[PDB]
This record gives structure tokens, C-alpha cells and sequence, in this order.
């Protein structure tokens, strides 16, 4: 029973660590959207002014 | 095609906050390649601190021959007035080809590869201007308007070899004039070591005098240790299991080899390079897998940037080092590995 | 480099070092393709001494402290002769290869092996 | 670059070719030492077989468990001309056959190259010995042989075999599997009881067959090493010949280029 | 020894809950840092109103 | 061939292919003298993938049909990345080396292996 | 090339032999005198025949000096004689 309890402790640490990696990867994925949407808006306004 | 321009352009980009003025001289390049370098300087915010001198592939051989001297003269303006400047000659081998054309058309007798007799003096007359001048020279040049300040011009000439052949006349001349060289290797570049610097062949003749206190102490002997690791890795490749001294040297050399890898347009400050050097030379990477060294470095830097920002700001003032900073870095790396 | 100009002890030490390094030059290419284990018991021992001799030729200079980081060492003629004779006769076969790299006289090599 | 680098490569490959040529004769010499050791151990095994035959026929009162219904030999070093690969290829055929029958398999390992094979594919090894000299001693085999004999007495193994190479001739090593455990007018004066004697002689017989299999595999190894070093010597010769043709091209081109520069410079002066 | 094993299992279980909470807490702290740096990059990328 | 132009998935697949082919080129002289059987278990697996990558790079063209007889193939960038990524990951370690030669897309290598 | 073709013979000295302690450094395997035995006294002409044979045997067997324990006795005899003559 104590060996199974030790295995359960290790299992939840591996699960939490796997979710931690996924949380950070979703943040990296989100950062690229924030930066590229700013680029397209800024370049579009630059063309708006250039045509005028 | 192994990153010679990428290394020199990233070195120019890193000076935007250093107080060093920059000059980029393009000799015999196509105009669209020059325009792309200028776009990259502007996107990274470095163009406002750089002078770009262009002598493209369609221009007269006289303009391509004179461009390095014109750029040198623009850099010397800062040196003579007690200021610091940096100059990049993207291809001295193309300047030598332009000089060879003019000389053959003037009917001057040829040398070692149809090159003029004075092709050594072409480059030595250019490269001896890049120098550091004393306070007395600046005080005399400015008629006392500037005092107690030295001036300098640093140069980063580029040379192209054919299939690694250094015995060619022009490469032989330039390696014998500069204060050091950085050799880029195609086999290392294809193997994914992208800065591709051969540590065994590359050397700096100024050494530790050109480093801040923290980097000077944390990097002492790394170059020669990597040079000996490359030999050890080849000698012990097919032999049976060796002693602890051999395993310790081999396992450490593999980690420093993976650590020296960096991406383009991503420079590191004194504090970021210092944390990376400290974690390797103080033994903290011994438990880390080779395939995880890049992830460990990126996470360690990001953690010190959030939880130890005041220490990084102290290291970045002058690159100073003492027992307080040493213990501060130690405590932070231990807490990082024990909790993240 | 003549016994009639210097002495037989110096000359024999110099030719002894050269003999060991010359034989190692042909074995370097053998070890790289077929491995160290295929050499003879005399060759394996000689290769280890040659790699140690090759390292004991090194010395940190006072004018090179800016490049090396370590301090500079001056070594004398008698100290040089005694150190190379010791490696040739086998008095240091038990010391590790890295102990002879950048260490002035022979004493410091015995001390570096402990660090 | 030019002729200088090619000349250095030729000397390097030539230095290697000289030792692989010598190593072929050294392998032949060691092959003869192994062949004399194979013959020296035969009288003992044939005589133990002659005793067990009479001592079992004459005594129908007792049947030893070994008279009613794998040990793998491999090398510890490099330069083997397919010796170990041809043996494992032949073994896998019989292990697969035992799984078509649905039977479980126990494996024993002699030599460092055999241990690495099962470790790379997940094979269950019950016992293992390694790093034996080119001239092995029977006292080292006792351990590995006993674990396999006990598994038979415990009813865990129905049949046991020794997997090794046989010396057909100096140019042919054959991979084989041989069964170990499952094998006229006067009688002996048995000092101890005949049952006690049969139990000890059957054990000596199986150990002797394993020792003979190990010594014959070492003779096959030296014969395989001779062919491998002969092939290495011949392969290096082809590389030297190709580099010499490339060197001569660079030699002729350097003379032609130097003459072109001297004539070009003297036309201008 | 059985009573002590249940007390030990009670400590190992709760320590694993606490460590798993801290591993996810540090991941959420890292994710927040990534998005804030991305907001400053996207805000600085606005140089195009003058650089272009 | 830049992460900012083609995206990280294409860039890493291309870099992975070049790393495998470079390491295979370094082993050519050792393989020529001693054969493949002397290589490490890691190098053996890499050489096997290098041989498959080298064959999967081949492609029958619609202008080359007169030379051999085989019909031409057009392969999209998506199919190209998927095939090489799978070979690098080891998803095709069981298929024979000749199944990758002259087949256009990666699915055709799976059908060619059935013969 | 010109002078090798003009002369009656050549004595070749080698750097590898000179660094291996063979002080005169004369490579006897490629060195030659076209005049030969006509330029020798009766005693040296008689004794030199077995010595040339010993150095030739040593050049063919030199690779086995590191593995001399595995040689055939008849071959070991040529090798040990070749080493002492060398
Ligand atoms: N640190 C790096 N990490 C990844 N890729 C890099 C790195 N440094 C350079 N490269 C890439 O490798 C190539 C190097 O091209 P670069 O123009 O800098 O080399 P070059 O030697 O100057 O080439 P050329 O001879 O055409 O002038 C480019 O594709 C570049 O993006
Ligand atoms: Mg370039």
C-alpha cells in the first residue's frame, strides 16, 4: 500500500509537470497572435496614410 | 552561405545602446541584398546609429576599390574626437578582385594569382587605421575642446574562402594583419551548430583585456578546454570505458558545446551570458541532459528576469564581480533547479 | 645539440623524447580507425607516455598571463632534464594525462594531479 | 585545396593497411592454437559418453531426469566477419518456432556481444558471463551451466541447447544449435551406489560439451577475424589507388598553373 | 509499523498535492510574464507610425 | 529557409534532414573500410534513416517520362513536410529502403513496400 | 629529377628514420649504386650479401614486431635477426 502511495505521488507530479509545460506552450502560442495582429494593423494604417 | 554577414550585422545591432557608432561597407554585393540588410537594421532599431556605404556589383571597379577607405574615413571622424566607432567590411576579397581588375587594365605586372604585387599593402594600409588613440592625441586633434577621453575605431573585416582553402594569396595576407580571427566551419553549420565558430582555429590577440571582470573570470580557459574536448571526443570514440578524469572532461565538453548554440537576431546582455557561463563552469549543468541545455538556459534567464531583476541590473552596470554577486547567482540557480 | 658541446645526459634525454614522439606519430592514425585495445602492451604504455610528454612540453609564460589567466613559470635546464627523464623511465606512469598540462617544473605536475 | 592534403591521406591509409595485413597472420596463428585446444579436450568427453551408456543400460532400476522427455556463445571483441550476426539470425528462427508452439523461453549468455543484442530487443536473460580470455578455462563456465541445469530439475525447461559456431574448414564457420540435456557382457564394481555416480557424470558431460562449444566458437572467431582483416587490407588498397589518381591530377595542374603565371608575368615586364 | 505507514502515506500524499499546486502556480506566473512581454513588444512595434 | 518566412515546422524538418545527411557523410570512410556492422547502435539507426531520406528525395518528372516510362508526380509542400517529418520521427523504420525510391508522396512508399 | 638522372647512384636520407634514432638515416630500400660489387673489396663484397637480405626481410616483417608472440618460429628467426642487423 505504501509503495502504491509512493507511485501515486510520482504520478501526480508527472501529470502536473506535463500540464505546466502545456500552460507555458499556450502562452507562447498566444504571444505570436498579439504581435502579428499589431503588425497587420500598424502596416494597414501606414498604407491608409500613404494613399491619402 | 555560413553566417559571416549574420555575425557582423548582429554585432552592429547590439551597439544601439552601447554608445559606439556603426559603419557597414557593402563591396560588390547585389543592391537587393544591401536593401535587406538595411531593412533588418531598421526592424531591430539599429539604423539610427549606423552609416551604410554601398558599392554594389554593377558599379565601377574604382568605386568598389575606394569604398572601404571612404567608410574608414567616416568612422575615423568619431575616433579623432574622443568617441568610439565600429566598422564592418562585408567583403575585402571583393575589394581585392576590383583592385586586380584596375591594375591589370593599367598594365601593371601580375603576381601569385594574377593579383597586383602590392595586394598586401592594399589591406594593411586600410586595417592599420582601426586603432585606439590616447588622451594626448585627442586633446591635440581637438585643440583642447575634448580632454581626458580616448577615441577608437574597431574593425570587423570579412573574407570568403574556396572549399576551406586558406593558402590563397588574399586570405593569407589578411589573417596576418588582424588582431584575431573567427573561423566559421561548414561541417559545424550543417551539423546544426549555427554560430559555427571553430574554437580550435579561432583566436583573439587581446584576450582578457577586452572583457569585463565577470566574463573574464567565468570564461578563463573555456576556448582551450573545448579545443581539447574535440580531440578527446575523436580519440575516445571507439575505445572501451575510461577513467573518471576522461568521463568528467567529455561530459562537460558536450554540455559547453550545446550551450554555445544561439539563434540569429537574439543577442544576450552581460548578465544573461554570465548566468549561462556560471551554470556551466560551476558544475550546475552536470545533472541536465544534453538535449535539455537550451531549455534550461532559456528558463533560467526568464526566471532571473522576473525574480532577480535587481541583480541583473547590478551586473549590467559595468560587468563587475565579487563574493556578494557570486553568492547571489549561486542562491538563485540552486532555488531554480530545486523548484521549477 | 652535440654531446661534445653540452653532455651525454642532456643529449640522451632529448633523443629519448624525440624517439617516443616519432613512434607515437604513426600510432595516432592506427588508434583512430581500429581503437587503442588492438595495440601491443609496449605500444599502449608508450602512447600514454607520449601524450604525457606532449603535455609536459607546455608552460605558462609571464607575457601570456593576459591569454592564459594563470601565472608565469620560469624553468631551469636541470629541472627540464630531470622532468623528461622521469616520464621516460616511468616514474610518473600513475599520474593522469591532464596533470602535465600548463605546469612549469615536474613538482607542480604531482600537485595538479591532487586537484 | 591541393596535392599536400591528398599525400597526407594516402600515408595515413597506408599506415593502417600495414597493420591489417599483419593482424591476418596473427589471427591464423591464434586459430591454430584454438584448433589444438579443440582436439586436446575430446578424449575426456567420449569416455564419459561411453561410461554413461553402460551405466544406464545395465541399471534399468533408475532413469535420470536428463534421460526422459538456450546457452548462447558469442565473442567479447570487434573484427568479426558476420560470426555473431549469422548465429543470432539462425537462433531467431528456432525462438519464433517455439512461440508458434506457444512455449516459454529461457536464455543464457556467454560473451559481451550476445548481452548487447538481447538488451536492444527486450530478451529475458536468466544468466550471463563475459570478458573471457581467447583461451578460456572450464571453471568459469560452471556457474552459467548450473543455473541452466537447475531450471531443468525444477521442471521449468523441457529441452536445453547450446548455440555456437562450428569449424567446417578454415574458410567456413557454420552457426548451429545442439541439444545438451536430453541424450555388454560384464558389470562394474560400483564403489558408491550407481545412482550417485550417474548424477555426477551427466553433469560433467554437459559442462564438457559447453566447454567444447566455447573453444570451437573461439576457433571460428579467429578464422572470421582473418577474413575481416584480409578484406580491410584489400578495401584500403582500392582507396589508396583512387587517391593516387586524384593526387597525380593535382600534381599536373599545379605545374601547369605555375608555368601560366610565370609566362603571364614575363609577358608584362 | 502499519499505523506509521498510514501516517507516512498521509504526509507523502499531501506533500505531492502541495508540490503539484506550486508547479502549476509557477507555470501560470510564467504564462502571465509571456503575455505581458508580448503586449510590450506589440506596443513597441507601433514605431511604424514614424519608422515608416 | 528562415523560421520567420516558412514557419517552424518546415524549418525544423529541413534542419533535421540536413543533420542526418551530414552525419551519414562523416561515416563514409569508416563504412567503406570496416562496413556498417562496426558502428554504434545510435549511428546504425541514423544511417538507416539517412539512406531512406536520400531515396525519398528522388521524384519521377513529367518531362523525364520519355527516358524510363514511369508517369510524373507533383508533390505539395504539405505532403513533402509530412513524409520527411515521419521518417525523422521513426514512423517508417519497418519499411524497406527501396520503397522510398521514385514514388512522389509518402503514402506511395507504403503501397510500394507491399511488393 | 635532373641530377638523379645524371648520377651513377643515389643515397637517400629520410626524416622519419633520423627521428627514430637511426642516425645515418640511409633508406637502404630505395638507395642504389649502379656500379655495385665492382666498387667493393673481396671481404666487404662477401659479407654484405647476407646483410642486404636481412634488411629486406626486416622491411617485409616490421609490422609484426608488436605481435612477435603470435609468429611462427621460422618467421620469428628472420624478424629477430632483422632487428639486430637494423
Ligand atoms: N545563429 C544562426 N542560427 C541559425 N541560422 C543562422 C545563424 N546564423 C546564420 N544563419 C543562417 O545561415 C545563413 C547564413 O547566411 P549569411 O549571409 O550570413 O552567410 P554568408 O557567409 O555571409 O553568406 P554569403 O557568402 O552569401 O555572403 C542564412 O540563411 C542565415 O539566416
Ligand atoms: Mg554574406
Amino acid at each position: 500500500d505504501l509503495e502504491l502511495a509512493h507511485e501515486k505521488a510520482g504520478q501526480q507530479l508527472r501529470e502536473a509537470k506535463a500540464q505546466a509545460a502545456e500552460i507555458v506552450e499556450q502562452a507562447k502560442k498566444r504571444a505570436n497572435q498579439i504581435v502579428d495582429e499589431a503588425r497587420d494593423q500598424a502596416r494597414t494604417e501606414g498604407e491608409r496614410l500613404k494613399a491619402q | 552561405q555560413i553566417g559571416k554577414t549574420a555575425l557582423a550585422v548582429d554585432a552592429i545591432i547590439n551597439q544601439k545602446d552601447s554608445g559606439i557608432k556603426c559603419v557597414y561597407v557593402a563591396i560588390g554585393q547585389k543592391q537587393s541584398t544591401i536593401a535587406n540588410v538595411v531593412r533588418k537594421l531598421e526592424e531591430n532599431g539599429a539604423l539610427a546609429n549606423t552609416i551604410v556605404v554601398a558599392a554594389s556589383a554593377s558599379e565601377s571597379a574604382a568605386l568598389q576599390y575606394l569604398a572601404p577607405y571612404s567608410g574608414c574615413t567616416m568612422g575615423e571622424y568619431f575616433r579623432d574626437r574622443g568617441e568610439d566607432a565600429l566598422i564592418v567590411y562585408d567583403d575585402l576579397s571583393k575589394q581585392a578582385v576590383a583592385y586586380r581588375q584596375i591594375s591589370l587594365l593599367l598594365r601593371r605586372p601580375p603576381g601569385r594569382e594574377a593579383y597586383p604585387g602590392d595586394v598586401f599593402y592594399l589591406h594593411s594600409r586600410l586595417l592599420e587605421r582601426a586603432s585606439r588613440v590616447s588622451e594626448e592625441y585627442v586633446e591635440k586633434f581637438t585643440n583642447g575642446a575634448v580632454t581626458g577621453k580616448t577615441g577608437s575605431l574597431t574593425a570587423l573585416p570579412i573574407i570568403e574562402t574556396q572549399a576551406g582553402d586558406v593558402s590563397a594569396f588574399v586570405p593569407t595576407n589578411v589573417i596576418s594583419i588582424t588582431d584575431g580571427q573567427i573561423f566559421l566551419e561548414s561541417a559545424m553549420f550543417n551539423s546544426g551548430i549555427r554560430p559555427a565558430v571553430n574554437a580550435g582555429i579561432s583566436v583573439s590577440r587581446v584576450g582578457g583585456a577586452a572583457q569585463t571582470k565577470i566574463i573574464k573570470k567565468l570564461s578563463g580557459g573555456i576556448r582551450t578546454a573545448l579545443a581539447q574536448y574535440r580531440e578527446l571526443a575523436a580519440f575516445a570514440q571507439f575505445a572501451s570505458d575510461l577513467d573518471e578524469a576522461t568521463r568528467k572532461q567529455l561530459e562537460h565538453g558536450q554540455r559547453v558545446t550545446e550551450l554555445m548554440k544561439q539563434k540569429q537576431y537574439a543577442p544576450m546582455s552581460i548578465a544573461e551570458m554570465s548566468l549561462s557561463l556560471y551554470a556551466a563552469e560551476r558544475g550546475f549543468l552536470q545533472d541536465v541532459e544534453i538535449a535539455k541545455v537550451g531549455s534550461f538556459e532559456q528558463a533560467l534567464i526568464s526566471y532571473f528576469q522576473r525574480e532577480h531583476a535587481a541583480l541583473l541590473a547590478k551586473i549590467n552596470e559595468k560587468g563587475d564581480f565579487n563574493d556578494e554577486i557570486d553568492a547571489g547567482i549561486k542562491a538563485g540557480i540552486e532555488k531554480f533547479k530545486a523548484t521549477q | 645539440l652535440d654531446p661534445l658541446v653540452i653532455g651525454q645526459d642532456h643529449y640522451d634525454t632529448a633523443r629519448g623524447v624525440q624517439y617516443v614522439l616519432q613512434r607515437y606519430k604513426e600510432l595516432k592514425d592506427i588508434i583512430a580507425i581500429l581503437g587503442m585495445d588492438e595495440l601491443s602492451e609496449a605500444d599502449k604504455l608508450l602512447v600514454a607516455r607520449a601524450r604525457k610528454i606532449q603535455r609536459f612540453l607546455s608552460q605558462p609564460f609571464f607575457v601570456a598571463e593576459v591569454f592564459t589567466g594563470s601565472p608565469g613559470k620560469y624553468v631551469s635546464l636541470k629541472d627540464t632534464i630531470a622532468g623528461f627523464k622521469g616520464i621516460l623511465n616511468g616514474d610518473y606512469d600513475h599520474l593522469p594525462e591532464q596533470a602535465f598540462y600548463m605546469v612549469g617544473g615536474i613538482e607542480e605536475a604531482v600537485e595538479k594531479a591532487k586537484k | 585545396a591541393g596535392a599536400k592534403e591528398i599525400r597526407s591521406k594516402i600515408a595515413s591509409i597506408k599506415s593502417t593497411q600495414k597493420i591489417t595485413n599483419a593482424m591476418e597472420k596473427v589471427a591464423v596463428s591464434k586459430m591454430r592454437k584454438a584448433q589444438m585446444r579443440m582436439a586436446a579436450g575430446r578424449p575426456y568427453a567420449e569416455r564419459i559418453r561411453q561410461v554413461i551408456g553402460h551405466l544406464a543400460n545395465a541399471n534399468p532400476e533408475y532413469r535420470h531426469p536428463f534421460m526422459v522427455e538456450y546457452i548462447v556463445v558469442s565473442s567479447d571483441r570487434g573484427l568479426c566477419g558476420g560470426l555473431n550476426i549469422n548465429l543470432f539470425k539462425s537462433l531467431v528462427k528456432d525462438m519464433s518456432g517455439y512461440r508458434e508452439q506457444g512455449a516459454e523461453i529461457d536464455l543464457c549468455v556467454i560473451g559481451s556481444k550476445g548481452a548487447s543484442f538481447f538488451r536492444s530487443f527486450g530478451g529475458n536473460v536468466v544468466a550471463a558471463i563475459s570478458h573471457l580470455g581467447e583461451e578460456p578455462s572450464i571453471n568459469d563456465l560452471i556457474g552459467s551451466v548450473k543455473v541452466m541445469l537447475d531450471a531443468y530439475l525444477e521442471g521449468r525447461i523441457d529441452r536445453l541447447f547450446v548455440v555456437s559456431n562450428k569449424f567446417v574448414n578454415t574458410m567456413t564457420q557454420k552457426p548451429t544449435v545442439e541439444q545438451l540435456i536430453p541424450l555388454h557382457h560384464w558389470d562394474y564394481l560400483y564403489e558408491p551406489d550407481a545412482k550417485s555416480l550417474l548424477d555426477g557424470l551427466l553433469v560433467r558431460y554437459v559442462e564438457s560439451q559447453v566447454y567444447q562449444a566455447v573453444v570451437e566458437n573461439n576457433a571460428c572467431e579467429q578464422a572470421a577475424r582473418m577474413i575481416a582483416m584480409k578484406n580491410a587490407t584489400d578495401n584500403a588498397g582500392e582507396l589508396i589507388s583512387d587517391l593516387q589518381l586524384i593526387y597525380n591530377k593535382a600534381r599536373q595542374a599545379a605545374i601547369t598553373q605555375e608555368i601560366s603565371e610565370i609566362v603571364g608575368g614575363a609577358a608584362a615586364v
